[PDB]
RNA sequence: AAACUUUCAACAACGGAUCUCUUGGUUCUCGCAUCGAUGAAGAACGCAGCGAAAUGCGAUACGUAAUGUGAAUUGCAGAAUUCCGUGAAUCAUCGAAUCUUUGAACGCACAUUGCGCCCCUUGGUAUUCCAGGGGGCAUGCCUGUUUGAGCGUCAUUU
RNA sequence: UUGACCUCAAAUCAGGUAGGAGUACCCGCUGAACUUAAGCAUAUCAAUAAGCGGAGGAAAAGAAACCAACCGGGAUUGC
RNA sequence: AUAUUGGCGAGAGACCGAUAGCGAACAAGUACAGUGAUGGAAAGAUGAAAAGAACUUUGAAAAGAGAGUGAAAAAGUACGUGAAAUUGUUGAAAGGGAAGGGCAUUUGAUCAGAC
RNA sequence: GUCGAAUUUGGGUAUAGGGGCGAAAGACUAAUCGAACCAUCUAGUAGCUGGUUCCUGCCGAAGUUUCCCUCAGGAUAGCAG
RNA sequence: CGUGGAGGUCAGUGACGAAGCCUAGACCGUAAGGUCGGGUCGAACGGCCUCUAGUGCAGAUCUUGGUGGUAGUAGCAAAUAUUCAAAUGAGAACUUUGAAGACUGAAGUGGGGAAAGGUUCCACGUCAACAGCAGUUGGACGUGGGUUAGUCGAUCCUAAGAGAUGGGGAAGCUCCGUUUCAAAGGCCUGAUUUUAUGCAGGCCACCAUCGAAAGGGAAUCCGGUUAAGAUUCCGGAACCUGGAUAUGGAUUCUUCACGGUAACGUAACUGAAUGUGGAGACGUCGGCGCGAGCCCUGGGAGGAGUUAUCUUUUCUUCUUAAC
RNA sequence: GCUUGUGACGGCCCGUGAAAAUCCACAGGAAGGAAUAGUUUUCAUGCCAGGUCGUACUGAUAACCGCAGCAGGUCUCCAAG
RNA sequence: CUAUCUAGCGAAACCACAGCCAAGGGAACGGGCUUGGCAGAAUCAGCGGGGAAAGAAGACCCUGUUGAGCUUGACUCUAGU
């Protein structure tokens, strides 16, 4: 779950991923929120678990 | 029943905001700005409308570039940059 | 006073008229060069009702003398023509019911 | 309604942002007059004409 | 703090945006870390830094194609002078300097003559 | 006789007059001439460690660069080396920049955050399909250029 | 046949320029009515308000197809 | 040489002083009203310094009573002073369908002068 | 009362103030209609209504003349200071 | 006589208390007013000679603000109706839970939407204000969480209409006019693989664009899942469009399929320009046939209710999506 | 039986009850093709992508409009014995 | 179901000052003035005689050198033709 630019579309979310965190995207959803900012649902595929992802970020 | 009945009648919105201004006075059948003209190309005021162009004149919002240019006419409009003085 | 209704007509605001199902301008044939100096034949496809006026109209269909066309007419059915007929259009076209002379 | 445009949604989050009272230490500040959010709207009171 | 602008004018475009990718990331595990702690004011400076590797950056490119377009008319638009668009559009000193023969030879011969009135 | 009503005083209420203030207004004088297609004025949305507003600013976002002054900012927290300093400041100054989306507003549109085309480049086994980055594609008009149309028209041919 | 001239086009052709804002003061254009006349219509408000076009630091005007009738004056502007 | 309630920067006044002076001394062309064009307020003052009341006690709490700060809480963010209408408490007096007033004096309360 | 149609109704759209629209009531045209609303001209004019702020001293009227589209007004003589 | 301000003068008063305010206390003046004493208060203010005016209020259905009697009064009575107990709390007619009694009665007081609203949704804390009684509760207050699409919409077309352009009016803001007195535009295939697309060609004559979340329209279903979202997430199973692409299959020496008399059939089974046809693509009412869901009902396999008496009994589950 | 879809008919009209995008088919014969090998991507299977904005909730004797938590007004779907 | 009494909550109209009559005179119909009758605290539920009760600067009538809508062989003009 991240929280993306609102200027961005799915092609650049799913290159964006890819480059920061040398990870595959399976799909994206967006969604604008109440707060008039953007919201990616960012899905993995099998050969990634987010669980040891998100930490490697530093948020868990 | 022209009264309160009627009043629950009203669902329609006759203006929509407006780009130019957006003070939701862009009528929308006659798609022209009822407080600042647009689409028009000029801006919609009058001299019986005192009160109204004292309230969308110059200086009434951010003034973002023509506020400077006062200053840089007393510095002659020099161009390059300080030296180290 | 106020304008009249019969002054109110010329703005032809609401008083334009209904024009969703006229079926079209039913015009005759253009005098192009093929009636002047000889005739066309033509088939009556379809007699169709008009919205508007009590009198029916024909589709009349000629084949265009400059391309490889079959360009078709509006007219005005006359009483006695029929889906099927053939229609002569010219200057020495027979006097009968159904040609443009 | 639910079907909406982009410019009233973004408007409208614009005025939820705002919807929220002082903020407490701005009281604190050194010659402060402000002692409540005058503009402080509520769905109930007044309607936003957007 | 931060970075020190000075010192990113002697190095090159190519350590520079090195500088400024490395700044990007940076920041990135900032805005990572604030959301747990409850402040943290050090994601200014970064922020601060960015601005100023980015501006020195841009003055590079931007003197490489006034020294490309140096000696030469038709510069970039937006290289040119701001002065006004009115005074832009006045004429140029020479050109309000040109004067016909009719007056050229007038001037040269009989200019205003500075005199005194004592005796 | 109490109660109650009325009148006055003290004290306490309700209320915000008066008195005394004033970074405001108003009027008069003096001096100056400086918006915009190199994109104005205006509008929308955003930006602070903690801000809703005002004020400031534009994804470089209460700001960057440059110059001066020279130790602060301050409501709290934090940072201190930046303190005999190429250097603090919500400082002054400001000549370099950035300046989201619009707006005369300009690829076509717009109650849509809608729909194309061209140029360079990158990826998907790809001039053609999809995607990314960068630069473009309004109208009137002047001067110049180039490709043209007209038995309008001259000369030359064969 | 070829090369010109005239005239008219086209181009994301090279270079530009107009627009819009502000508009107290100026140059035009359009143009009222309230009112006064003890009514009211010409008249007055007023060659004004409103409306439109167009500039500057001032604008505009300006060096007589002028004024005068004197023993002539001598751009314009303002008092 | 003339004009100038617009812009910029100044100097002033037998001008106004918070219902005045610009509509606006303040987050004012704001809050707010209307579909709209437009319409449009209210609102300044603790103290030199928050020193903005630690602590005890009654109460579920708000608060009260003490304690304290302060030159002053007869200055407690309902804050300079703090009027009137209107109100409570105490004290005094009068009152058989109004009250209030004038001349004159009795009675009660209070009081200046003069010695 | 009418209730299968000269029916009921939503959305779109067209028609704008001496103008619209009217199976015609001067009806309706945003609780406004025998001429909507908004701003400006505009402090519009009124022989008419209402009000018009401190004390003491001295003096002290008129409702009558003539003219006036004059009769709830003025001008004029008179009365007053 | 009094008020705001100005020139002069009293080397005027004052933090040892100016101004203001209150005072059935005193004094002066016929009066306008003036003076003093006491309380409160905290920073400026007067006498006199003159100057000046935004200079004196009881009223204008005066203006703005404030406050009474009325008055603890009118009232808080439409929409069938509440009751008992426990929990919580300082506090319960009103909150929660249980029980009982009722109502809406399927063109509902039920379940979804359009317009509109904009966070009202959900959780936690919480009752100063609002819910014309109350309040521990709330659509309130404080703090946060929450809206996931190739398939649902928009996005595309056009309708009534709106509206640039070429032009024509108009002093002018602007009006007419949408194919009109326009040199109005762009697609396929070649030719060279100095190569960009010049150059071989032919074809085309309509003609900006905007305008419907109920018209037209490519394609997704079931089950599960949250405090709050789902034809959007998860699992499974699909389809559509666009684009690259190989194998199998199909067909040919009678070069581009066979079979059936036929209506026609199949797994395919070369077909450029051009032209023709169809679908898109359509009123309403009447009765009649068929389908789907529901309704009714029998046997059987389970569960629940009544059972002084009777009742092989009353209620309830037995389902099957797109493709 | 109720609701809804559908079919074939009938009645009715001086009313005869939209447009386009898009999709397919047909006629036509340009061109390209076969033998040690050719051709079809309207047959099947196999590969990749499908952007942007909306999506919570009420929808009304309390979330809309009526100065309000107003006996008013506000288009529609499903409908048990 | 109200009205009534209670707990809670809690307005408005209107108000010169107020509230017992008879007659008189008086702006020709007094609550107040004069002469009389009378006259005892504080009050509750009703009531519709009075307060010439309240609600509106009479919409009828008239006046004003105040209008407007409409009409026409009014006066003076005018678009169009
Ligand atoms: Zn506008």
């Amino acid at each position: 779950v991240f929280q993306v630019s609102m200027k961005a579309n799915k092609y650049q979310i799913k290159k964006a991923v890819k480059e920061l965190y040398e990870v595959d995207v399976l799909k994206v959803n967006t969604l604008v929120r109440p707060n008039g900012t953007k919201k990616a649902y960012v899905r993995l595929t099998a050969d990634y678990d987010a669980l040891d992802i998100a930490n490697r970020i530093g948020y868990i | 029943g022209k009264g309160t009945p009627s009043f629950g009648k009203r669902h329609n919105k006759s203006h929509t905001l407006c780009n130019r201004c957006g003070r939701r006075s862009f009528h929308v059948q006659k798609k022209t700005c009822s407080s600042c003209g647009y689409p028009a190309a000029k801006t919609r005021s009058y001299n019986w409308g005192a009160k109204a162009k004292r309230r969308h004149t110059t200086g009434t919002g951010r003034m973002r570039y023509l506020k400077h240019v006062s200053r840089r006419f007393k510095n002659g409009f020099q161009t390059g940059s300080a030296s180290k003085a | 006073g106020r304008v009249i209704r019969n002054q109110r007509k010329g703005a032809g605001s609401i008083f334009t008229s209904h024009t969703r199902l006229r079926q079209g301008a039913a015009k005759l044939r253009t005098l192009d060069y093929a009636e002047r100096h000889g005739y066309i034949r033509g088939i009556v496809k379809q007699i169709v009702h008009d919205s508007g006026r009590g009198a029916p109209l024909a589709k009349v269909v000629f084949r265009d003398p400059y391309k490889y066309r079959l360009r078709e007419e509006i007219f005005i059915a006359n009483e006695g023509v029929h889906t099927g007929q053939f229609i002569y259009a010219g200057k020495k076209a027979s006097l009968n019911v159904g040609n443009v002379l | 309604a639910a079907q909406k445009s982009f410019r009233i949604k973004q408007k409208m989050a614009k005025a939820k942002k705002q919807n929220r009272p002082l903020p407490q230490w701005i009281r604190l500040r050194t010659n402060n007059t402000i002692r409540y959010n005058a503009k402080r709207r509520n769905w109930r009171r007044t309607k936003m004409n957007i | 703090a931060g970075v020190k602008a000075y010192e990113l004018r002697t190095k090159s475009k190519e350590q520079l945006a090195s500088q400024l990718v490395d700044l990007k990331k940076e920041l990135a595990e900032l805005k990572v870390q604030k959301l747990s702690r409850p402040s943290l004011p050090k994601i200014k400076t970064v922020r601060k830094s960015i601005a100023c590797v980015l501006t020195v950056i841009n003055e590079q490119q931007r003197e490489a194609v006034r020294q490309l377009y140096k000696g030469k008319k038709y510069q970039p638009k937006d290289l040119r002078a701001k002065k006004t668009r009115a005074l832009r559009r006045a004429l140029t000193k020479f050109e309000a300097s040109q004067v016909t023969e009719k007056q050229r030879k007038k001037q040269i011969a009989f200019p205003q003559r500075k005199y005194a009135i004592k005796a």
